[PDB]
């Protein structure tokens, strides 16, 4: 639509919040293969914050592609490979939610603030694969990389 | 123009096969070359910002993927192949690279040339 | 429906027409193999049944249906299941085995008291000896003792057609001491019980190599079909997109020069 | 006559072909099947068929284990899961498979996989006597 | 020629909805086997 | 009662041994087959 | 269009017809997934006549959506009970059909006019399943349900 | 709030499945949110009290219809609201420990 | 009317379907009077002559030929019917109608001209 | 689009260009199938014009959906007439191709300019089957059929 079109070249950061996003119960909302920085640059933010993102990025955009073939395959027809960035695709969608202050309101759940380098750290162990072991809802609505953790474990213990 | 012509070509093909790599597996080996080969061309046209390379580097490096001397190299390699392989080149094989710039073209004395210097980059790559 | 609704929907099915036709044919290639390894095993497995077809035998039953686990290959389970549930009703204690979940599914509802055991992680990679091992060595040392059984599966006959078949198992240890087996007399318990295990193994190979291939064929057919239809609608949507573009322009326009007029 | 079946899961041999004689490796002895021989069944250990031919003489086959079966008429099935011309063995692989499975043989500490080991040497030990 | 991966979720078809469902079932499955094992490693 | 029979294990474990050694003893051109053949794919069903 | 859709407001009954349902060879040519009352209400017509029409709109809609599917993967992928569904869904459309008295010049039919309690009676036997036996055809362009029945034993 | 709140979470799981309408052990994951998705269907011209709404979602939220035919639900609900509404209005009071015990005692009888 | 009247009815019902039961005889019909209603450009044809074409297919004549042959089997045996049997024809024309004696009469042409050609 | 609708209206033939054909080697790359022209009846072009020409369009046409089943299952999947079919076809496809006067000073080949009467009397020795005889490349890039019986006798 031109109002919003013509508004892009007006800024340096983009957070691009997404209605099929919202509806599959992901807060904040955030399409993270649409949301820019003119800052997203490893001269910046370092080597290691970049390739975190820019992989985190290929396994949502990779699982895309994959999307369409479970479509008409269904899941269990998949390589092992396939179904593990399939695995590790969802889990990086949830661990992107985050249950805000300011939402307190709508869920009764505290918010949660996750200082940089903990961010970095969480991606980056989910994308080496160090919680293929746990369920992906241990990753949804929680704050640091340790939260979830702790989340499979009260789960574990109401199974 | 040599080199690239080659390139088009096998990314042309394998452009038509591209699907068939992400699912596909009783497939003959003809098919396979194409996506071997073509996975691998495709590596060496990603680039970092901000670093534009002289036309006889890049024709280095493509020559080293149309000639075939990547086949056997893993594909998340072939990007620290191509700048450890440039590395290589420019600190020890300048002579090669200017004649190819000044000539504008690579003779069949320097397709020898770098026929040799890749076989023995390549054969001692892995450290 | 709305111009951004025709475009979704255009390059929804066309991804899906790209896909039924690229699986169209691995299914072909994958055919092509099952066919060939088909032959060796169909001389295999007809010696393995010769025993039985050269002489009367008679008498818990056991029913084993053979399908895989995957979807889109037309009525190849529905067929197993349909005569699977045909032969249960018609006997008189019966205990079923399901190889490829898509068995399970079908017939779970109505038979879940009767189920053994199923397997899956059929119709990934061409079935082996191994695997009518792995079905044979759970069902001996399982706990189940058997009377009579019978395996039911897909006979291939061609790339469009087969037919849904039933092999006996008279595995029973004991009735391999009977009427007509009367000439086989000198052998001790020791190699009959040998000998049985593996005509049990060698009929659930037969089962599983003919299954595949009647399976890989309706696939290719399945997505030959899929990509069809959905090329189909693409060529329809493609005229309802063009003249919705069209229209889009021309609207549009005549707003504009309307609101330049009234001024 | 005798119709004569020889196949393995992957491969045929002889398919109701006419042989005069064919020699079995089983699991209590060796059997010599003729075109008159009384109907029996059977299993096999790892050794070597010979078919005698129609015409002259024989050829040779290494079979892994499986059944043979005799019938009332003159046919005849034999059905290895491994069956191979010597054509295809590596004498330097069975070899060095004898002393692996030798030395597993003097380690194991459970019955059904000291079983597992015995097999394995007595099937190299067969592979390394026809090779 | 032109890009289009994710294209059957976007258009929120039957064939979208479906196949939504169906990675929804299959790690639900998933959960149930990966919280038993979580279980049985807690002691 | 065989050495192996007596352990518990079936004709069809002890045909499998044979059948594997037999083809851990082929050489590097018939090798190659292999793969295509003496899979371990299917799985049980428990739960 | 601004026309017909400024017109509905207007209504107490409408019927809307459409061309596919026409290219169906179904007539009159009425969509039932389109055309609404404001006495259809159960307190009105009785809680017989309101859930026999939810039901047979209910089977039509729900065939509706398994189209998309059916339309690309075929009928191969559907469950048994789906099958019942699209079987008894094709008849209640056909059996929506009927020959009109003043269109024999087209039909080369006789016209029939059917009265409320077998038209009820009809569908309502129909979703029970009584009718599962007979083809599809034999419930194009006929009256009341026995009609069916007798065009299905003409042909063998 | 109580019962709307696991309602809310129920349908909220089962919308994520909704799609499958053969089904293997997708059922299990299909019960509750169909019956509850037939206990939200109302009639006309007759609007609810709070506290009739909640013994009514209650008796599908605690799973009390999961082996009924969801066909049924609509004609279950009337039934069993009606006979709540007469002859058990003190029970409708103050609007979950005697009431608790006090649903399950109808609601199985009535389910005959 | 007395042949398109039942013509134009198993054309509509063979549309919409474009060993299985009546459904599959639709479509065996609809292949053959679809030929039929093949024709050449400036190529006239009198009501009288259109019947008996007509006819020929209506009736289930054509039904056991092979669709193919459908346009070489129209365009001999409406020369025939025109060099020999423009008495029928003539009959067809001045009634207006296919009476019973012509309705026989017919019926004897096409039995007899179907069998005996070279193939 | 208003513009092309416009515009077919004055046509009375279409050549169609194409790159799958010139992928393929062939020059001209006139996709034989999709060209059209309204002069193709027999009344203006001739009785020996038109048979030949739709007797061309034909055996190209089969050898399309006879490729469609040898990409799936393969070439022995077909019958002894299909083969003869491809064969011709193949030719035909080659003696479609024509080298031209005008490109000359590039690829080193000299042009021809074929007539009518040539070209119509040489297609047609190719579906009488007078040229199975002959390899495929020596009715590649050739003038009149003339040239496709010499250049044999140059090869090899």
């Amino acid at each position: 639509d031109p109002a919003p079109a013509t508004t892009f070249a007006h800024l340096d950061a983009t957070t691009v919040l997404s209605r099929a996003i919202a509806e599959l119960g992901i807060y904040p909302a955030v399409d993270p293969l649409d949301s820019t920085s003119r800052i997203m640059d490893p001269n910046i933010v370092g080597s290691e914050h970049y390739d975190v993102a820019r992989g985190v990025q290929k396994i949502l955009q990779d699982y895309k592609s994959l999307q369409d073939i479970i479509a008409i395959l269904g899941m269990d027809e998949l390589s092992e490979e396939d179904k593990l960035t399939v695995s590790r695709a969802r889990k990086i969608q949830r661990f992107l939610s985050q249950p805000f202050q300011v939402a307190e309101v709508f869920t009764g759940h505290l918010g949660k603030l996750v200082p940089l380098k903990e961010t970095i750290k969480g991606f980056q162990q989910i994308l080496a694969g160090e919680y293929d072991h746990l369920p992906e809802q241990a990753f949804y609505m929680v704050g640091p990389i340790e939260e979830a953790v702790a989340k499979a474990d009260k789960l574990a213990e109401e199974h | 123009k040599q080199v690239a012509g080659t390139m088009k070509l096998e990314l042309a093909q394998y452009r038509e096969v591209a699907a068939f790599a992400q699912f596909g597996s009783d497939l003959d080996a003809a098919t396979q070359q194409l996506l071997s080969r073509g996975v691998r061309l495709t590596e060496l046209l990603k680039q970092g910002q901000y670093s534009p390379m002289a036309i006889e580097e890049q024709v280095a490096v493509i020559y080293a993927g149309v000639r075939g001397y990547l086949d056997k190299l893993e594909p998340s390699k072939i990007t620290k192949f191509e700048n450890a392989f440039l590395s290589h080149v420019i600190s020890q094989h300048q002579a090669l690279l200017s004649k190819i710039r000044t000539d504008g073209k690579i003779s069949e004395e320097s397709d020898a040339k770098l026929k040799e210097i890749v076989t023995n980059f390549l054969a001692g790559f892995e450290a | 429906a709305t111009l951004k609704d025709i475009t979704r929907r255009l390059k929804s099915i066309k991804n899906i027409q790209k896909i039924t036709k690229s699986m169209k044919m691995v299914a072909a290639a994958k055919y092509a193999r099952a066919e060939r390894e088909l032959k060796p095993a169909r001389v295999y497995g007809v010696g393995s049944l010769a025993l039985y077809e050269k002489a009367d035998i008679k008498t818990k039953h056991l029913i084993i249906g053979v399908s895989s686990d995957r979807g889109l290959c037309g009525a190849i389970h529905s067929s197993v299941a349909k005569q699977m549930k045909s032969e249960a009703a018609n006997l008189k204690e019966v205990k079923i085995i399901g190889v490829g979940d898509k068995i399970r599914s079908i017939l779970h509802r109505t038979h879940s008291d009767q189920f053994l055991v199923t397997f899956k992680e059929v119709g990934r990679r061409p079935p082996t000896f191994g695997d009518a091992s792995v079905i044979a060595l759970e069902l001996l040392n399982s706990g189940y003792e058997f009377d009579e059984g019978s395996i039911i599966f897909n006979r291939f006959r061609s790339v469009i057609s087969y037919k849904t078949e039933e092999k006996p198992i008279f595995s029973l240890d004991t009735i391999s001491s009977a009427e007509s087996m009367s000439i086989y007399d000198d052998i001790d318990a020791d190699v009959l019980r040998n000998y049985q295990e593996y005509s049990l193994a060698n009929i659930i190979y037969y089962s599983l190599k003919e299954s595949t291939t009647s399976e890989q064929s309706a696939r290719m057919t399945a997505m030959d079909n899929a990509s069809k239809n959905a090329s189909e609608m693409i060529d329809k949507l493609t005229l309802t997109f063009n003249r919705t573009r069209q229209a889009v322009i021309t609207k549009e326009l005549i707003e504009i020069i309307s609101g330049a007029a009234a001024l | 006559q005798m119709s004569f079946t020889f196949a393995s899961p992957t491969q045929v041999f002889f398919n109701s072909a006419n042989v005069r004689q064919v020699d079995v490796p089983t699991q209590t002895g060796a059997f010599g099947i003729l075109a008159a021989h009384v109907p029996t069944l059977q299993v096999l250990r790892p050794g070597l068929v010979v078919v005698h031919a129609e015409d002259g003489t024989t050829s040779k086959y290494f079979v892994s284990s499986g059944s043979v079966t005799v019938n009332a008429d003159s046919s005849v099935q034999l059905l290895a899961e491994e069956a191979v011309t010597l054509d295809m063995l590596d004498l330097g692989a069975a070899k060095a498979n004898l002393e692996k499975a030798q030395s597993e043989l003097l380690g194991a500490a459970d019955e059904a996989t000291r079983a597992e080991i015995q097999i394995r040497i007595e099937a190299n030990e067969a592979l390394v006597k026809a090779l | 020629v032109r890009s289009s991966a994710g294209a059957v979720r976007d258009a929120g078809g039957a064939f979208g909805k479906r196949e939504q469902a169906e990675e929804e079932r299959y790690f639900r499955a998933r959960a149930k086997e990966q919280l038993a094992a979580l279980k049985k490693h807690h002691e | 009662v065989a050495y192996w029979r007596q352990a518990g294990l079936s004709y069809i474990r002890y045909s499998q041994i044979c059948a594997k050694a037999v083809r851990d003893a082929l050489k590097t051109e018939f090798k190659a087959n292999a793969m295509k053949t003496s899979g371990s794919t299917i799985k049980i069903v428990k739960v």
